[PDB]
Parts: C-alpha cells; sequence; structure tokens
C-alpha cells in the first residue's frame, strides 16, 4: 500500500517522529483519485517544494551577498548592493518571463508521457517514482545533458544509497523551506525569526506577485539587435 | 576514471584502521597516557571517513611542521642570496627585500603574485599526484579513504607507463635514501613520532601565528 | 506502580509515616489511563520537581553570593557581561535582565530535554518505557542511544559514568534519597523566592535574600520584546 510505503518513508526520515500527518492529507481524495495517486501527488509536491527551496536558499546567499556572472546579461541592470528581493525585481521583464517559461518547460517535460515512457517510467500518480525528472531522450532535437545528474556521477550507485538519498532530499528540502521562508518572513514581519534580526532588510512589495515591479525593459543583446 | 567516481563506498581490503578498536590501538601506540580522546565521537563513522580523518591529520602535521621551521628560519632572517625576479625584462626584487618587508606573513604578502601562483601550483600538483589512485596502484597502495596508507606520497621518478614524459630526477619523500632501510617496524615508530611532533608543531605554529 | 508499591516506597522513604496522601491524589484518576498511569505521572512529577528544585537551590545560592562566571553571555562590541547580569540585582532580577535570546534558548533547551524524555520510542531504544506505561517513574533516556545524527559526547544522567557499576541496592537507596532531598529542596527554593517577594514570609532568612519586584512565575520581563510580553506584563499581581 502507498500509505504503508509513506509511513515507512517517514520512519526513515525521522524514527523519533515517524509518520506525522495531523491533517490526513494522505487520506484526502484530491481530484477524486485513489489514495495511491494522492500520495504520489503529495510526495511529488513535497520533493518539488523542497528542491526549489534548497535552490532558493543557495540563491539567496548568492544574490544578497553578491555573486554575479560577468559580461552582457541580466546582471548588468540589477543595482549593486541590491538585496535578494530587489534582484528579481530589477532583472528585465523578459528575463523574468524566460526564467519562468524555462522552468515551465522543465515542469512539462517532467510530467509529459513521452519522456517518462521513453525512460521506462510512468506518471507519479499512475504508479511511478514521485520526484523523478526524465532524461531528455524524447525531445525532438538530441539534447546534450539531462537535468538530474548531468555528468552521470550516479550511473553506478546502490539502490539502498539512492533510497537514503531520497530520505535526505525530503528532510533537507523541508528544512530549506523553513529557512527560505524565514528569510522572506523577516522582511515583511520584523522580529519573526530572532536570529535574522538586523540581517535581512525590509522589503515593500508583494513577494507572491512574480511580475511586480515589471522591472526595466532594456535590450541587452548587442550583435544583431534588430528587435529594438 | 568515470567508473570509480562513485561518490560512495566500496569494500575495504587492507589492515588499515576502520573502527574504534583500531583507532584505540594506534591511540595507545601514539601515547599510552591519553589513549583515544574523541569527545565529538568521530571514531563512530565509516572506514572511509576514518581514513579521511587519519590522512587529514597526517597532512596537517606535514604542513604545520614545515610551517613552524619556515617561520623560525624567516624570523631568524636567514634569507636567500638570489634575486627573485628580473630576468625576462621584469623588475628586480631580492630575497633581502622580501626579508626586510617584515615578519614572515608580511614576507609572503610582499611575495609577488605570480610567484604565489606558481608555488601554489606546485603544491597542487603534489596534492593531486597524491590523490591519483592509478598512480598509487601502479605503485603498491590505494587511496587512503579506500583502504590505503594515510600519508603516502607516490614516487615522482619512475619508468612505468604512468611516468612523466620527461624523466624526473628524484622523489618528494626520501630522495637520497636517508631512510634507506629502517627496520620493518622502526618505520612505524617513526610514523608514531611524526603524528606526535605533528600535533606539537600544529599547536606551535598556530600559537606563533596568534602571537 | 500500584498503590501497594507506592505505599512500600513511602514506607522506605520514612518508616514512621508510610503512605501519606491526605488528598488521595493516587486514587484521583486523571488523564483517564488507570491508577498505574496516574501514579506514574505523579511520581514523575515529584521526581522532576525534586531535581529541578535541588538544582535551582544550588543555583540560587551560587548566584546570590556574587559568583558570576568570568566569561561573557552576549558577544559583540557592546555585550552584556555575566558581571552585568549579576549587577542587575538579585537572582530573579538576573534572570529578568538576561537577553531575550538567552531566556528563550535556555527554556527551549529544557523543552527539548523534556520532549526527549517523553518520547516512548527513545525510551524503548534506551530500555524501559514511559513512566505512565510501567517504566521507571523518573528516568531520562540515553541521548547517545536515541540516534541524534551527530554522536553526542556525554549523556545527561551520569555523563562521566561515575554511578556506573553501582550496586542495585545502592541504586534503590539513591532513588529514595533523590525523592526526599527533592521534597525538601522544593520548600527551600520556594522559601527563597517567597522571601524575595514577601519579606518575613520565611522568618529565618531575614535580610539575607534580596528583594524582587517583578513576578517570579514570569520567564519573560519587560525587556523581552516578543509578541504579547508587554501586554501580559501590563497588569501585575500580589
Ligand atoms: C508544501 C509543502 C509540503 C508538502 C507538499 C508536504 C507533504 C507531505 N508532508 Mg510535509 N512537511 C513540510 C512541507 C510539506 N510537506 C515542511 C516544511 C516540513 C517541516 C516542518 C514537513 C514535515 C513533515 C513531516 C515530519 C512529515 C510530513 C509528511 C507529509 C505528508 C503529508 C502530511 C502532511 O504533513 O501534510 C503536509 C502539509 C501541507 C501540504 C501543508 C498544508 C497547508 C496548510 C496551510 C499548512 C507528505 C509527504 C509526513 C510523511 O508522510 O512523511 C513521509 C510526515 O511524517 N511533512
Ligand atoms: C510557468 C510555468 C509553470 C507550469 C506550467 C507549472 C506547472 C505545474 N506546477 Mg509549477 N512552478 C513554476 C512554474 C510552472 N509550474 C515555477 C516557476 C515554480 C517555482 C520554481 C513552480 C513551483 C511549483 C511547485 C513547488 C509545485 C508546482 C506544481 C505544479 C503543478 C500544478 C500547477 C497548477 O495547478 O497551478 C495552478 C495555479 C504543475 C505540474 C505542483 C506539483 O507538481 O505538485 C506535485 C507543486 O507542488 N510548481
Ligand atoms: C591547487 C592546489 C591544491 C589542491 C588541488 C589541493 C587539494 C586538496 N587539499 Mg589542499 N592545500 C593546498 C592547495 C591545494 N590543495 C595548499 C597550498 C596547502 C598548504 C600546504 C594545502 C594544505 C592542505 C591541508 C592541510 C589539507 C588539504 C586537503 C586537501 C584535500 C581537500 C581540499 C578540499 O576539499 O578543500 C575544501 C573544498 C585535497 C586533496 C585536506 C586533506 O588532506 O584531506 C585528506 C587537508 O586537510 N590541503
Ligand atoms: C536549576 C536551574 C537554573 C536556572 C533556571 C538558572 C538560571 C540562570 N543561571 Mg544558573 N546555575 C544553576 C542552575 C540554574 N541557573 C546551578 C545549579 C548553578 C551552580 C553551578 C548555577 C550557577 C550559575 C552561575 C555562576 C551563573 C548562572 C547564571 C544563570 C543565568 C543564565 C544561564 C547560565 O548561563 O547559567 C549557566 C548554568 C548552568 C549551565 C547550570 C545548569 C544546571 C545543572 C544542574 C548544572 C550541572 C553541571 C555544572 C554546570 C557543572 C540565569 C539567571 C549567570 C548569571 O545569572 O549571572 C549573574 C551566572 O553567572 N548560574
Ligand atoms: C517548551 C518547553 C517545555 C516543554 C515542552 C515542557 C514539557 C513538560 N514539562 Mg516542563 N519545564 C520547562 C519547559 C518545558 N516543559 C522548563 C523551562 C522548566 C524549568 C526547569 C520545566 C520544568 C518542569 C517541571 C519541574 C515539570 C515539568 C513537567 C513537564 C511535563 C508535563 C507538562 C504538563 O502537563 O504541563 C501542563 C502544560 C501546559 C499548561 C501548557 C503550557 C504552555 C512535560 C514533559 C512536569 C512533569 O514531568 O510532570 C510529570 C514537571 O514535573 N516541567
Ligand atoms: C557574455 C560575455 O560576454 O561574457 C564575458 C565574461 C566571461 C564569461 C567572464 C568571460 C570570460 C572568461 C572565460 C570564459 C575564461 C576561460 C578560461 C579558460 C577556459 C581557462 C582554461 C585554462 C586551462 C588550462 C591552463 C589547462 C591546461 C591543461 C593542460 C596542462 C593539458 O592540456 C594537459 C593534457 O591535455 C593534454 C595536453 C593532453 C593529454 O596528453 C594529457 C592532458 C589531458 C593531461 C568573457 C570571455 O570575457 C566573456
Ligand atoms: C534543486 C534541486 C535539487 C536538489 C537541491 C536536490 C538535492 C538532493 C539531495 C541533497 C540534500 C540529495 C541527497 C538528493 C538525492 C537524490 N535526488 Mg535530488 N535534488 C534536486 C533535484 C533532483 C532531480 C531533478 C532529481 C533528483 C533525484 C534524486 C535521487 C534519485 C535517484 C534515483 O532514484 O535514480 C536522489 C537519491 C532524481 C530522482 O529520480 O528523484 C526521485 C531526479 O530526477 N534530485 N537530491
Ligand atoms: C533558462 C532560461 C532561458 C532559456 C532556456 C532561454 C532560451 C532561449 C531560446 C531558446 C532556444 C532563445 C531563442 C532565446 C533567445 C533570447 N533570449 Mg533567452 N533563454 C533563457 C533566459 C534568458 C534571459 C534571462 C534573457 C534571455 C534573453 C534572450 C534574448 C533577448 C535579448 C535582448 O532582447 O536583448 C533572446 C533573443 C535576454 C533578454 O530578453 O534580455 C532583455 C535575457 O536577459 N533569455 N532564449
Ligand atoms: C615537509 C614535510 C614532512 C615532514 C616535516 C615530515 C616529518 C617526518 C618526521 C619528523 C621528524 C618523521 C619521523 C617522519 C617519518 C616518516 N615520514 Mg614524513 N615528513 C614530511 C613529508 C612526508 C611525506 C611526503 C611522506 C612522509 C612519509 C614518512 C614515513 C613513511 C615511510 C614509509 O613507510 O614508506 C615516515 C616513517 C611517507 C609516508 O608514507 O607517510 C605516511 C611519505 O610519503 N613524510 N616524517
Ligand atoms: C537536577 C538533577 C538531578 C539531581 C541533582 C539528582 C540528584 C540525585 C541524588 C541526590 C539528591 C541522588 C542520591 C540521586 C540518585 C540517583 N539518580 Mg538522580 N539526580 C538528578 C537527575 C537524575 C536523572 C535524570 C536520573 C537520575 C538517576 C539516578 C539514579 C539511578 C538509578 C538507577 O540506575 O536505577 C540514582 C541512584 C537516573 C535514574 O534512572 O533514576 C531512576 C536518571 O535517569 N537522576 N540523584
Ligand atoms: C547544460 C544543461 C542544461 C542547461 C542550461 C541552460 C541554463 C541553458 C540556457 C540556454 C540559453 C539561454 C540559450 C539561448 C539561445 C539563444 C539563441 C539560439 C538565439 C538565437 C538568435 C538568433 C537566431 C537571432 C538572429 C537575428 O539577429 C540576427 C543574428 C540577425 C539576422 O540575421 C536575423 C535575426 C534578426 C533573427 C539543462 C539541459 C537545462 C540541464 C542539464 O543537466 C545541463
Ligand atoms: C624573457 C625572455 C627570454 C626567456 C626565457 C626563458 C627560457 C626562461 C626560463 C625560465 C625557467 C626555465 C624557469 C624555471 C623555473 C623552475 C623552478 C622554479 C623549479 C623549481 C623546482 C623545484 C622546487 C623542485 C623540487 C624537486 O625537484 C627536486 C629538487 C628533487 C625532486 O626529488 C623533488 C622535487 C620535484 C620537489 C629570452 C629567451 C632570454 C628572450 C625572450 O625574447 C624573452
Amino acid at each position: 500500500s502507498a500509505k504503508a510505503d509513506l509511513e515507512a518513508f517517514a520512519k526513515e526520515c525521522n524514527p523519533v517522529v515517524g509518520y506525522w500527518d495531523p491533517l490526513g492529507l494522505a487520506d484526502l481524495p484530491l481530484w477524486g483519485q485513489d489514495q495511491d495517486a494522492v500520495i504520489g501527488w503529495l510526495r511529488h509536491s513535497e520533493i518539488k517544494h523542497g528542491r526549489i527551496a534548497m535552490a532558493g536558499f543557495v540563491g539567496y546567499i548568492a544574490h544578497a551577498n553578491g555573486f554575479r556572472f560577468g559580461g552582457i546579461g541580466p546582471q548588468n541592470v540589477v543595482p549593486e548592493g541590491a538585496s535578494a528581493p530587489e534582484v528579481w525585481d530589477s532583472i528585465p521583464f523578459l528575463a523574468k518571463l524566460q526564467i519562468i517559461g524555462a522552468i515551465g518547460v522543465l515542469e512539462h517535460i517532467s510530467e509529459d508521457k513521452n519522456f517518462l515512457a521513453a525512460d521506462g517510467m510512468k506518471h507519479y500518480m499512475r504508479g511511478g517514482k514521485p520526484g523523478y525528472f526524465p532524461t531528455f531522450s524524447a525531445n525532438v532535437h538530441p539534447m546534450p545533458l539531462n537535468l538530474f545528474d548531468p555528468f552521470k556521477w550516479s550511473k553506478n550507485a546502490s539502490p539502498e544509497k539512492k533510497a537514503k538519498g531520497l530520505v535526505t532530499e525530503t528532510n533537507n528540502g523541508r528544512l530549506a523551506m523553513l529557512g527560505l521562508f524565514g528569510f522572506l518572513s523577516e522582511s515583511k514581519i520584523p522580529g519573526s525569526v530572532p536570529a535574522l534580526s538586523g540581517i535581512i532588510p525590509s522589503y515593500d512589495g508583494d513577494y507572491m506577485q512574480p511580475f511586480l515591479p515589471t522591472g526595466p525593459d532594456t535590450s541587452l543583446w548587442t550583435i544583431g539587435n534588430l528587435w529594438a | 576514471f568515470a567508473d570509480e567516481f562513485t561518490f560512495d563506498s566500496k569494500p575495504w581490503s587492507s589492515s588499515e584502521i576502520k573502527d574504534k578498536a583500531g583507532l584505540e590501538a594506534l591511540a595507545k601506540k601514539l601515547n599510552p597516557t591519553v589513549g583515544l580522546w574523541d569527545p565529538l565521537g568521530i571514531a563512530e563513522t565509516s572506514p572511509e571517513t576514518i581514513g579521511w580523518f587519519r590522512h587529514a591529520e597526517i597532512k596537517h602535521g606535514r604542513v604545520a611542521m614545515a610551517a613552524f621551521v619556515g617561520y623560525c628560519v624567516q624570523s631568524n632572517g636567514i634569507h636567500f642570496p638570489w634575486n627573485i625576479q628580473g630576468w625576462q625584462g621584469t623588475p628586480v626584487v631580492s630575497f633581502a627585500d622580501i626579508a626586510a618587508a617584515g615578519g614572515p606573513a608580511d614576507q609572503w604578502d610582499a611575495l609577488s603574485t605570480p610567484a604565489k601562483l606558481q608555488i601554489l601550483g606546485v603544491i597542487g600538483f603534489l596534492e593531486m599526484w597524491s590523490e591519483t589512485s592509478v598512480v598509487l596502484k601502479a605503485d603498491g597502495q590505494e587511496h587512503y579513504v579506500r583502504g590505503g596508507k594515510p600519508g603516502y606520497f607516490p614516487k615522482l621518478s619512475r619508468s612505468d607507463e604512468m611516468a612523466f614524459p620527461h624523466p624526473v630526477p628524484l622523489n618528494l619523500w626520501d630522495p637520497f635514501g636517508f631512510t634507506s632501510k629502517m627496520t620493518p617496524e622502526r618505520k612505524e615508530k617513526a610514523l608514531l613520532a611524526e603524528v606526535n611532533n605533528g600535533r606539537l608543531a600544529m599547536i606551535g605554529i598556530f600559537g606563533m601565528i596568534s602571537a | 506502580e500500584s498503590k501497594a508499591e507506592l505505599e512500600s516506597l513511602a514506607g522506605k522513604l520514612n518508616p514512621v509515616i508510610g503512605y501519606w496522601d491526605p488528598l488521595n491524589l493516587a486514587d484521583y484518576d486523571q488523564w483517564s489511563q488507570g491508577q498505574e498511569a496516574a501514579i506514574g505521572f505523579l511520581r514523575h512529577a515529584e521526581i522532576k520537581h525534586g531535581r529541578v528544585a535541588m538544582a535551582a537551590f544550588v543555583g540560587y545560592i551560587v548566584q546570590s553570593n556574587g559568583i558570576c562566571w568570568p566569561w561573557a553571555l552576549t558577544g559583540g562590541p557592546n555585550g552584556v557581561m555575566h558581571s552585568d547580569i549579576l549587577a542587575a540585582g538579585g537572582p530573579a532580577d538576573q534572570w529578568d535582565a538576561l537577553p531575550t535570546a538567552s531566556k528563550l534558548q535556555i527554556l527551549l533547551f529544557v523543552g527539548g530535554l523534556e520532549l526527549w524524555s517523553e518520547n516512548s520510542y527513545v525510551l524503548g531504544l534506551s530500555g524501559e518505557k514511559h513512566y505512565m506505561r510501567g517504566g521507571k517513574p523518573g528516568f531520562f533516556p540515553s541521548i547517545k542511544k536515541g540516534g541524534i545524527p551527530h554522536p553526542v559526547p556525554f549523556d545527561l544522567f551520569d555523563p562521566f559514568g561515575l554511578s556506573k557499576n553501582a550496586s542495585p541496592e545502592k541504586k534503590a537507596k539513591g532513588l529514595l534519597a533523590e525523592i526526599n532531598n527533592g521534597r525538601l529542596a522544593m520548600l527551600g527554593i520556594m522559601a527563597f523566592v517567597s522571601e524575595s517577594k514577601v519579606p518575613g514570609s520565611v522568618p529565618a532568612l531575614a535580610g539575607k535574600i534580596a528583594p524582587y519586584s517583578g513576578e517570579v512565575m514570569a520567564p519573560f520581563a519587560a525587556s523581552d520584546n516578543l509578541p504579547f510580553v508587554a501586554d501580559m506584563l501590563k497588569s501585575p499581581l500580589f
């Protein structure tokens, strides 16, 4: 049973706490689908949230402390000394659009039947591995590197080690979620995360609005900027 | 190489220490008084981590003793009689000028940037020659994390297939056989000594830096 | 434990009194889990109060006699010294003059210990069970054996293992002494705080316990700017 697998996974994550579902979301019938499909959805959502939160935390240290690529690019319109909430606000509108669009294409490839079937897998709600990004083996143009393990460092890793790695992924993703929203919360309700008192600056602007402020409308292309 | 870049463990096949009992044996051998002093409990780890800690301790011992002797010499002011720059149409700088720059930290600071880069490059070359598993296995050992002796520097002079394109005259450790043949366990006595004076030189060099 | 075993314990603690429950709180079923569970909870509460009160008695004596630590409590160019916390006033005033982070960290460390004790999985890993399920009424489990990711150097009870290899008779005698010394130290620390708030309440300590204005059953003082602290402190009480 998918619930039994989830409870065992929770025990692996933390045997002191074990399975901790105070709302019974694992028993909620999302979309009227059975418990196995709903648990697949919830595990995929947990892993996805955790992954993106870990990337968000590392990128918060990168942007706020000051870590930029050189050359012509979106980096040249963000003011120096800008804080992590102003970096996204300051990049060009096309940069925001194309970042979100590329993330969307990756989501689409993640849930497409074509790639998951070419990799001999199924959708995470239809008896598949929750949190599996397929190789780009069904994209039209042959694609150099895959998303997960692009250099294939885990081509020969034990299944037990992979299971432990997924157990690590869930826990570290949860903790990264807590830290990243600690950073966000300290800027819109000061004195909420006591350690960050005085570190994170206040930010006047809706975090959850992606395209506000719209940012500059510059044209950063140089050679062949006929569209300007 | 890509088959060995596993990021994971493989079974050990040597008598190197891979447990707390083995660590305790070496601990009493180093010093019967203290024994194993592991408050953080980094003996309760995997064989690869134990070997990693052992090699890290040994390497800190090497660098710390070398640093302490270099600090003492540079404080004594026994500079070199050569010129350190100015042969390919560059400015002239002398080891006397480097010495007169100040204390040994100031001397390193006064050292020119490409000189620093070249020194660090040689040290990195030595480091990766140490880490090369293929070189150790052409020689008689493995990577310290995967059951090798912690501290072994492979020979830089050789005629095997894994030999440099140009012949190298001598090796890093024991270039002229000053070790020659210690007895089969007097080498181990010297290893115990090395760990002890390495720890002492570690404390000494950090104390001097603090002062 | 059962009422018979509790009576045996009381007889061993003082063979003249024996079982002394004028309220019959042992028969008072609370938590609706049987007399065994109720007696387990009451015994755990007695032992925990005894331990905390004995430690607090020694802490009050040490702090009230000007024996602050040499090192600092807060770090920075302008950090509150342990000497400054001493000069804040009497021991309760020292606690109230602590930084908010210091108070929070102390009480949350204690809370983590309390959750660690309450967990039946950790207790089972250490052996024995919950105090309300047939376990030893006061028994802190092993922080090492529980399975914290980093191996802790020492456990909380008997870190250096000086009570290790103790005779079982010595163990039972020690748990009797723990309960009794607890029972007395509770009154000791409460009398210290009572002389602090109401002078002359405990007649013996006259002028030897410093005064105190704020409420003693109030971990957070006016200096602690956390949600609702000032609103809670707005109205004092006897
Ligand atoms: C958008 C835009 O405009 O961006 C701007 C900003 C940006 C991006 C920052 C820019 C930049 C900087 C960049 C990209 C710099 C790149 C630098 C680079 C790429 C530096 C490599 C050094 C490698 C070395 C020394 C290797 C030696 C290697 C050796 C010794 C060997 O060959 C050995 C060996 O192989 C042999 C010969 C063959 C075999 O027998 C044996 C082996 C295998 C052992 C640009 C250019 O300004 C553009
Ligand atoms: C920013 C994003 C991101 C972060 C920060 C992150 C961090 C960690 C950590 C660190 C705490 C661990 C220890 C860990 C472990 C594993 N990750 Mg993960 N990961 C991210 C992204 C992806 C993607 C896209 C995939 C993936 C996977 C796996 C597998 C499965 C291997 C297998 O079963 O073959 C294992 C063991 C692949 C998969 O199939 O997951 C079901 C997969 O496609 N990860 N991952
Ligand atoms: C991971 C995300 C990502 C992907 C996968 C991706 C793919 C493609 C493809 C697909 C094959 C094409 C054909 C394409 C083309 C252009 N991209 Mg694009 N791009 C991504 C990200 C960004 C960012 C951040 C920026 C950017 C831009 C431009 C400009 C316009 C330059 C200009 O008008 O000066 C052009 C012509 C820049 C921009 O619009 O700057 C105002 C800019 O900052 N892209 N991009
Ligand atoms: C500047 C750096 C440096 C210093 C300051 C230093 C000092 C001392 C002292 C102090 C008085 C003693 C007594 C001593 C003794 C031994 N050193 Mg050592 N040593 C340094 C560097 C290297 C390198 C690179 C290697 C090495 C080794 C050995 C072996 C093993 C021989 C064998 O069994 O083959 C023995 C007995 C080799 C090895 O395998 O070490 C595990 C090896 O590669 N040493 N070493
Ligand atoms: C503030 C903290 C504190 C104080 C100041 C304190 C004082 C005294 C005194 C003097 C007044 C005596 C004479 C005494 C004796 C014993 N204490 Mg004790 N104790 C404290 C805390 C704990 C904790 C956490 C545990 C514990 C225990 C034992 C055992 C073990 C018996 C066994 O092994 O069966 C014996 C004999 C452990 C246990 O198992 O108790 C059932 C246990 O977990 N104590 N304890
Ligand atoms: C490597 C890697 C990955 C990655 C990645 C990332 C971040 C990739 C991002 C790629 C990106 C951002 C690629 C932009 C391309 C832009 C193009 C082609 C623009 C053409 C522009 C053209 C053709 C313009 C032409 C003209 O103006 C010209 C010159 C003059 C006239 O004659 C004609 C006109 C006017 C039309 C994976 C796969 C995600 C995961 C894997 O694990 C590892
Ligand atoms: C400027 C210019 C010109 C020029 C020039 C030229 C040709 C310049 C050449 C410079 C050159 C050739 C510079 C070498 C440095 C080598 C160093 C520092 C080696 C250290 C080596 C060390 C420290 C080695 C140590 C050991 O090996 C020992 C001793 C024994 C071994 O057991 C162990 C190890 C390996 C550790 C022209 C031709 C005049 C005209 C032109 O127009 C412009």
